[PDB]
């Protein structure tokens, strides 16, 4: 046997990365889970390296991401690739989401591959929230603030656990110290949750764009996946490199550029980017705590796909009716991100209530009916009787 | 360290009317202080297994004997997790305590010398 | 190790597919083959039709959403001018 | 080594704290900061005790209060941006007596005055070593030993040669409780007020100890009995060989 | 023992009243062992002294 | 088949701690493993929540370890459980690693096991180091002044090497900001080498005090061995915590009370005790570069065992001379680490000297010759001819 | 599921050893045992046990370290004192 198959350790690289077995039919989108790894390792690294220079002491914080800024050699593209790696690393996450809805990804045998994944999506999520708060800036302390108190809406306990995660009677050091521990946590437990999810797609493997079996035509792995990849991650590099060395701060905030204050939150105040469509969710609804449930429901209704797709078939490649409807999703969550970016006014705050219904409606309501009536279009369309 | 070594310098001793007295003796001493026929085992049956040569021999190894090194195995394993020696009445008694796999490892230790000597011959034109 | 929960997929030798009979593949060595240089005037107007048979699915939905963006952004700057400052104290409160 | 430079071993006194179920004794600690008060803050700062710390353990709210109201500390400056001071809080540390190491060690001939606030885990011999250095200067150092100029001999101290003089004499304070302030009484209660600064959660960490280790035993006895129940079937098991028949 | 099987009769006894007997537990023993603790140490806790300390 | 053997996470659980296969005769010196593991988690949890307060800016370093011993509620018990752990950690691998050498864990078919067992105790040793420093007394601060010169012996890029560890013209804030940083890191590496660790163990199987198959008699971990180690669990935690509520600071030095000076190295100055024997073999050799070559040849040695023991058999159980040297050895390792205590001083020198010889001696002649001669022995007591 | 290498171990059914005949073992139900009483029974008389058997290959060895320690302790001790102050000078530098 080959050494490579024999030995304990190899083997298992050889299992993942080398001999897997993969339909041959696999598309570039299915280059995104590659691309999320690398965006993984692209944060713990340069966060690692830049964690030796910083100082989380709320009276220290923003002046050493500063320091990191300017006194430290290349710290500026650690930083920035930190930074922007962020953003990258939740664009790559929506279109691994997406192409797993569209595909079909969720439905058996693949749900525990799903689950574990919604669940990879709410750490790196509030991974990304504690690193926000770390920079400690405007946007930090009022994002600290109102994340915080979304728990205020549990009853009873609420204000409780609000104290307990402050450590005081308001965000102030307590909170970003732990933050900035809980940040250099999280990621190690993303990784091994990542491990889980390489776990339960291995012993199914892949699924392929034509959503039926790939038993009949795999191809290794190896040079051919690998390369493949490689075409991607350049690609990806190559982006990345543009933000980084030419526009830095255009998917950030400039309100973070400035030390966060207590007793002043700016009527700038807007969310990073990629939690506005949630957001948008929570302000479409006038109650406080139906606001954080509803928000919260957003995420968790992913975990419903896999029983309300009533459709005999995995995959939209072949239904028009559900093609199109995927893509008024899309674009719903788009608009609802672009309503996040938009005051409290008339027109925009019914907007966000019925794209907050249509999100909701496509999961529960649209794609069950849908479905059942594809599952009949394609019976009648052909069986003579 | 292979058996054959082993045996030569063994044998050699053996032979040595000199050497064979003032060891053999040391070596009973050693043999008893040992201890490991107080727990029922031959010597043969401590001879660390997980290598091809050991895995020849006991393959080789007759039926009826193989049952009995079984036999010994288990019931020391048992007798040193309670923490007791078996009665004496059950002690492998010197007389017992005979190189039977031995000869089986010696063999096999024989073939894969030359096997590996032929596989590495040099060749005179 | 012990025993493995079965799945519908295997490995090499035994994948989990149906038997195969009748069906003969061939292929050629990418040594032997054209050096990548014929990807225009052979097949380059091949494309296009692949994003031909899709477009509809994208830009119905896109266009449906882009004007209803834009119909909204566009009642809003009214709202807060000074000709609609009377339909905003309608409206909003 | 040396005897001298290994310096002369501190003898185990029988503090009352010395023992897994023991307290400090509270009336010392209060004793203990008189001393310190009077005696040694002129030279040594205790810069990591706030005052809300010594409440409830050697003084009332109402006497650290009015302790602390007798300091100055520096205020949030006015609304034209001068400067301004304001009396102490139980918020605030105890104050030093010096502003920096500079002043520190010129009312000390070059010598610099340590912190007390962990001298007792800062030292081999804890509370041993603090009483038998401040009540061990002899009136002369012993024969053939020259001292440098500025220095007192102590043969606790390592190398016999301390910039700190003996400081502590019979009756130079008068407790509040009516106890003869010997210079021994003194040093046992400034040693024990000192051992709370390094040790505040004492008390309280022995009581959990008590119940820890209760609970451990018992766990851990537990245990064994729960493992030998078991394994029973196991230890008691029986083997039988009958050769088989070829 | 007829003591243990009047309560749980040759069955084991259950998580519920595992839980339940520890939150018992912890109450009752942290009293006991406080109520040693203190009396063992009369006359050097604080409230004790503040006690003596009346002028 | 049962849930715990089909589904994919719980059968890992299940072939690791459930159904797997243990010799019946394993004794209790078979549960120094599982009492590693419980360290290694007691080290994370508590070092993460005292991470919450703690400021590694070379200025507040040491008040925020003053802060948790103080301010924190529990603090105390964390930073002592944190420090007395850590000292347990190390007399528990000594003794895990103790039993390796008497048994012949080491020997084939598992060198692999015992080899990544060498670089976990390694990286353990660093991590143990980088924690230290942390704290910032005055051990903390020439501990690190010694240890990271450690690499100045490197001919020509020593002394590059050791400004880029400090990140300066000396110990300073960079280089204690960076060490917590990697004190932080390293704990995440060591659990990834202790599944390497655990993947080696089980092709394989645990060994057993007689030295011989166990493959005759297995009883299941679950149950026997899950209570077995539950017995040790409990009088590691019992011992434990007799050092940290009434004896917390016997194990540590008091100079790392007093706040880092980097004027003045104490002359109190001695390494934290379970670094104390390599600390007397570097100090035995009164040349630079080969003294610190011989402290980490030291370890390094510990590889070659499975080629120095000629032994036919494995483990010392049955050999009279083995068992006399293996005592030796282990007296030989307690003696090097009393000589550490002391101080430069003649009687010591030459016993640190003739001691170190031994240390070396021990895996390079005296193993090899003594199990040649007991091969024989076992041999001519028995033939006849 | 991939070829791995082979081992000197299995599992339950293959665990590896040669083929068991003609041994027969008996146990008995942990519930029909005297409730445990062996700790003070068989266990504190068979106590020493492990002692006598191995205590002097560990006692000489640690014999001899604790004397070359203690005698080398003792040599520093006096090379120390007023006494030794001559020899140290030797000895020494
Ligand atoms: C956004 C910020 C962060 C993200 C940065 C990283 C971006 C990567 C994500 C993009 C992605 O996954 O796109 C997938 C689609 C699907 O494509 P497909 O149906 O499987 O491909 C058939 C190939 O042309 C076969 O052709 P090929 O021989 O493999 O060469 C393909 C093509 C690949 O180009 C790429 O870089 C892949 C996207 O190379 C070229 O000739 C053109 C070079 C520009 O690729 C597309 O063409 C997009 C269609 C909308
Ligand atoms: C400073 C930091 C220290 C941290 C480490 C703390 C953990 C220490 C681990 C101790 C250890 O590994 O010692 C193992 C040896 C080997 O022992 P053996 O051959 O396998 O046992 C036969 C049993 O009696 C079987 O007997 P058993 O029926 O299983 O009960 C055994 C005994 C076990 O006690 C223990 O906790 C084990 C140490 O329970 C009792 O009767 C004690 C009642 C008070 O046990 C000994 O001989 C101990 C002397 C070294
Ligand atoms: C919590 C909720 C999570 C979900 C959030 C989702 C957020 C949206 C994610 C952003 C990007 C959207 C990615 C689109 C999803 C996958 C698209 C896909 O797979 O398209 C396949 C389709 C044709 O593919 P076929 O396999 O069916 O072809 C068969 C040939 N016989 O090929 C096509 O349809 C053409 C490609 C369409 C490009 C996508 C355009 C939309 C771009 C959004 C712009 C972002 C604004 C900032
Ligand atoms: C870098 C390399 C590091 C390695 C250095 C070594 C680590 C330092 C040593 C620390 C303690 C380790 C002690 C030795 C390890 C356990 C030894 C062992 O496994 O002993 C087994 C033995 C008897 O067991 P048997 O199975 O052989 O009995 C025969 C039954 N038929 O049991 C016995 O013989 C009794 C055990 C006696 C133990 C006494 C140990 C003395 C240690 C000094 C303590 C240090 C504190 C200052
Ligand atoms: C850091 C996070 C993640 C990493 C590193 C990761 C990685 C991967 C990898 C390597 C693959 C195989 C190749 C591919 O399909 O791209 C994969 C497949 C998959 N992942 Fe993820 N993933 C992550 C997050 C998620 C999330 C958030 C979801 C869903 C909510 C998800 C759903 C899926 C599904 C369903 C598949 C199977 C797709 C198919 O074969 O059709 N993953 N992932
Ligand atoms: C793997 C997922 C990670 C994600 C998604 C992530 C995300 C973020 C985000 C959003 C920020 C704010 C960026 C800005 O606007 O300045 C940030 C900051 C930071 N992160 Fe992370 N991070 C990750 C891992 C890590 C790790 C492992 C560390 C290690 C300690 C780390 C250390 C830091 C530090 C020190 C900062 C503050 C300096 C800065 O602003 O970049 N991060 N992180
Ligand atoms: C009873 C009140 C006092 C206490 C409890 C006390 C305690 C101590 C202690 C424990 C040390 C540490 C010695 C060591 O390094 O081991 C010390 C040092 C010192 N003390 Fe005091 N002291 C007191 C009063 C004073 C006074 C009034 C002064 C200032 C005139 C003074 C000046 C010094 C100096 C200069 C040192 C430096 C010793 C050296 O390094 O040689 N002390 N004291
Ligand atoms: C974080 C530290 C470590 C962990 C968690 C760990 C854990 C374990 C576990 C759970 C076992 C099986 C049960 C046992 O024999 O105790 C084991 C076995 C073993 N480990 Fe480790 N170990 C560690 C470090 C080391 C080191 C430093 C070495 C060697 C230099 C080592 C050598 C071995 C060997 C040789 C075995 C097999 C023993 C036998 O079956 O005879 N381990 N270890
Ligand atoms: C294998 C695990 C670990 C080991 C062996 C270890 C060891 C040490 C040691 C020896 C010290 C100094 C102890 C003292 O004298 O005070 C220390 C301090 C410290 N460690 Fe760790 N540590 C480990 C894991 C962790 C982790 C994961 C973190 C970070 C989340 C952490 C955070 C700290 C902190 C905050 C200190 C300073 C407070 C203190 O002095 O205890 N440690 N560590
Ligand atoms: C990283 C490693 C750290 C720890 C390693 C130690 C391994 C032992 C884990 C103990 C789990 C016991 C579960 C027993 C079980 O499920 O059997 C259940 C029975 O469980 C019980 O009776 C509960 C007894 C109380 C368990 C004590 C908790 C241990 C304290 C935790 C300390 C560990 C840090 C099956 O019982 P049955 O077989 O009779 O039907
Ligand atoms: C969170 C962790 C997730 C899972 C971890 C497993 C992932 C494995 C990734 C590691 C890839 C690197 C493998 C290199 C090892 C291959 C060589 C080897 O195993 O040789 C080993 C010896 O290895 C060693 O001594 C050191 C182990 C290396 C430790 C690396 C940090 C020989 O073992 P062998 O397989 O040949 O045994 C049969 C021969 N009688
Ligand atoms: C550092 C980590 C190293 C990586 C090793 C991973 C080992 C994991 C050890 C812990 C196992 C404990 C959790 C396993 C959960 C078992 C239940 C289960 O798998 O149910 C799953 C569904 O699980 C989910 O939806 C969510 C799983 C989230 C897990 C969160 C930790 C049922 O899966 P099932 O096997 O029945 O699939 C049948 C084929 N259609
Ligand atoms: C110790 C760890 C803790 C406490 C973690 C808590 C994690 C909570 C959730 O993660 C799972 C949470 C981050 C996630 O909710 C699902 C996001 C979508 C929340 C989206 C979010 O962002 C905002 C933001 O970023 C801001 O910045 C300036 C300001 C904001 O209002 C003005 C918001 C905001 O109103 C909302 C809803
Ligand atoms: C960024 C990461 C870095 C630089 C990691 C470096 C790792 C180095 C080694 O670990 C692999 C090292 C810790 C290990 O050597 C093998 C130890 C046995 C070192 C033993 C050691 O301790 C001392 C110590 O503790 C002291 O305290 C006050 C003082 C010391 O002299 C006065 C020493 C000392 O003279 C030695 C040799
Ligand atoms: O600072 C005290 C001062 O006293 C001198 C006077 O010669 O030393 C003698 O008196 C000291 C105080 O009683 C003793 O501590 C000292 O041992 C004794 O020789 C000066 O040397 C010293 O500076």
């Amino acid at each position: 046997m080959a050494f490579r198959k024999s030995n304990v350790y190899l083997s298992l690289v050889n299992s993942y990365i080398i001999d897997s077995p993969q339909p041959s039919s696999i598309n570039y989108w299915w280059n995104m889970g590659s691309l999320l790894g690398l965006c993984l390792v692209i944060q713990i690294v340069t966060g690692i390296f830049m964690a030796m220079h910083y100082s989380s002491n709320i009276e220290l914080a923003f002046s050493s991401v500063e320091h990191i800024m300017r006194d430290v050699h290349n710290g500026y593209i650690l930083r920035y690739l930190h930074a922007n790696g962020a953003s990258f690393f939740f664009m790559v996450m929506f279109m691994h989401m997406a192409k797993g809805l569209y595909y079909g990804s969720y439905r058996s045998p693949r749900v525990t591959l799903w689950n574990v994944g919604v669940i990879i999506f709410i750490l790196t999520i509030a991974t990304a929230f504690l690193g926000y708060c770390c920079v400690y800036g405007q946007m930090s302390h009022w994002g600290a603030t109102v994340i915080t108190n979304l728990f205020s809406a549990i009853p009873f306990v609420g204000n409780d656990i609000v104290s307990w995660l402050w450590g005081g009677f308001s965000v102030s050091n307590p909170t970003i110290q732990r933050f900035f521990a809980l940040h250099y946590l999280v990621p190690f437990i993303i990784a091994a949750m990542v491990i889980m999810h390489l776990m339960a797609l291995h012993i199914h493997g892949s699924s392929n764009p034509l959503g039926i079996t790939g038993n009949l035509d795999r191809i290794p792995m190896h040079s051919y996946f690998i390369f493949k990849d490689l075409v991607t991650v350049f690609l990806f590099m190559l982006i990345l490199a543009l933000f980084v060395f030419y526009s830095p701060n255009t998917l950030g905030h400039p309100d973070n550029y400035i030390p966060g204050n207590p007793l002043v939150t700016p009527a700038s105040i807007v969310p990073e980017w990629y939690l506005l469509p949630f957001y948008a969710i929570l302000r479409s609804i006038p109650d406080k705590l139906l606001g954080v449930i509803t928000m919260f429901a957003a995420i968790l209704v992913l975990l419903v796909l896999p029983f309300t797709d009533r459709s005999v078939v995995r995959g939209n490649t072949f239904k028009v009716l559900s093609k199109f409807f995927f893509f008024i999703f899309v674009f719903n969550f788009v608009l609802l991100g672009q309503i996040g970016a938009c005051h409290v006014e008339v027109p925009y705050v019914l907007m966000g209530q019925i794209a907050t219904f249509i999100y909701f409606a496509y999961f529960l309501i649209i794609v069950p009916v849908i479905s059942t009536i594809e599952n009949v279009l394609f019976y009648i369309g052909r069986v003579n009787k | 360290q292979s058996f054959t070594s082993i045996a030569r310098i063994g044998d050699y001793i053996l032979k040595s009317p000199v050497l064979s007295k003032l060891c053999v003796p040391v070596a009973n001493q050693f043999i008893n202080l040992a201890g490991y026929k107080k727990l029922g085992l031959k010597f043969d049956d401590l001879i660390a297994e997980e290598n091809p040569i050991m895995q020849t021999a006991l393959r080789r190894l007759p039926e009826d004997e193989s049952y009995a090194r079984a036999y010994r195995i288990i019931r020391a394993h048992q007798t040193e997790l309670t923490h007791h020696l078996l009665p004496r009445n059950e002690w492998i008694k010197a007389q017992e305590d005979v190189p039977y796999l031995l000869p089986y490892i010696l063999e096999a230790e024989a073939a894969a010398k030359e096997k590996d000597e032929l596989d590495n011959i040099e060749v005179s034109k | 190790g012990p025993p493995s929960g079965k799945t519908y997929m295997g490995w090499w030798g035994h994948m989990g597919g149906p038997k195969q009979k009748g069906i003969t593949s061939y292929a050629v060595s990418p040594y032997a083959q054209k050096p990548l240089q014929g990807i225009f005037h052979n097949a380059v107007f091949n494309s296009f039709r692949r994003f031909k048979s899709q477009f509809l699915y994208v830009l119905i939905p896109a266009g449906i959403y882009w004007y209803w963006w834009k119909n909204g952004n566009e009642y809003n700057e009214f709202l807060y001018s000074k000709a609609g400052r009377e339909e905003l104290e309608r409206v909003n409160v | 080594m040396t005897a001298a430079e290994h310096g002369l071993h501190a003898p185990a006194y029988a503090w009352s704290h010395n023992g897994p179920f023991e307290t400090f004794d509270h009336a010392s600690i209060r004793r203990g900061y008189q001393v310190y008060r009077e005696v040694c803050a002129a030279c040594h700062s205790l810069d990591r005790v706030a005052w809300r710390t010594l409440v409830g353990v050697s003084h009332t709210n109402e006497e650290v209060r009015n302790m602390a109201e007798e300091f100055e500390y520096d205020d949030e400056p006015d609304e034209q941006g001068n400067p301004k001071k304001r009396p102490g809080k139980l918020s605030d540390y105890i104050p030093g007596p010096y502003p920096n190491e500079q002043a520190a060690r010129a009312a000390n001939q070059g010598a610099l005055p340590p912190d007390l606030s962990l001298i007792v885990k800062a030292r081999h011999g804890g509370c041993d070593y603090i009483f038998s250095l401040l009540t061990g200067y002899p009136d002369e150092p012993p024969a053939g030993v020259a001292l440098p100029p500025g220095s007192n001999y102590n043969p606790y101290f390592p190398g016999g040669s301390i910039a700190m003089a003996r400081v502590l004499f019979d009756d130079m304070v008068e407790y509040e409780d009516g106890t003869p302030a010997t210079t021994s009484q003194m040093a046992k209660d400034v040693t024990t007020f000192l051992n709370w600064c390094a040790e505040p959660e004492h008390d309280e960490r022995k009581r959990l100890g008590l119940k820890t280790v209760i609970i451990l035993s018992s766990l851990y006895l537990l245990s064994i009995w729960v493992k030998k129940f078991k394994w029973a079937g196991i230890k008691t098991r029986k083997f039988v060989f009958n050769p088989p028949k070829p | 023992s007829s003591l243990y099987k009047t309560f749980f009769k040759r069955n084991a006894v259950f998580v519920g009243t595992i839980f339940a007997g520890a939150f018992v537990f912890q109450t009752v023993f942290d009293t006991a062992i406080t109520s040693w603790y203190e009396n063992h140490n009369k006359g050097k806790l604080w409230k004790d002294v503040k006690a003596r300390i009346a002028a």
